[PDB]
């Protein structure tokens, strides 16, 4: 699921 | 900011290429690093760029295959083991600062099966 890492 | 990245030279330091160095860099790395997931894996974490300014507060033995290649080509190691636990490293900061389940996670997860799996046949040190 989507990741926080590349929540920029 | 980001931290220097992990030393990948040093005259000094003792070093080798033994068959499973080699191994480790013609079947380890080349499987992984030819996947679709290897990307986010292919170089350090630019915590600059991602604005993850807890990154390197977390992690702080980072680990990247783009440092494992040039460690490998340089025949920057002492043995199989120091290299092995680079990959571990990789996939243990990954775990760590990621979320269970994400992307990221699932990404590192399909590269360590194949790890496993290659690491399997690593030779008899000759």
């Amino acid at each position: 699921f989507l990741p926080h890492k590349y929540d920029v | 900011m980001n931290p220097p990245p992990p030393e990948t030279s040093n005259p000094n330091k003792p070093k080798r290429q033994t068959n499973q160095l080699q191994y480790l860099l013609r079947v380890v790395l080349k499987t992984l690093w030819k996947h679709q997931f290897a990307w986010p894996f292919q170089q350090p974490v630019d915590a600059v760029k991602l604005n993850l300014p807890d990154y390197y507060k977390i992690i702080k033995t980072p680990m990247d295959m783009g440092t494992i290649k040039k460690r490998l080509e340089n025949n920057y190691y002492w043995n199989a083991q120091e290299c092995i636990q680079d990959f571990n490293t990789m996939f243990t900061n990954c775990y760590i600062y990621n979320k269970p389940g994400d992307d990221i996670v699932l990404m590192a997860e399909a590269l360590e099966k194949l790890f496993l799996q290659k690491i399997n046949e690593l030779p008899t040190e000759e």
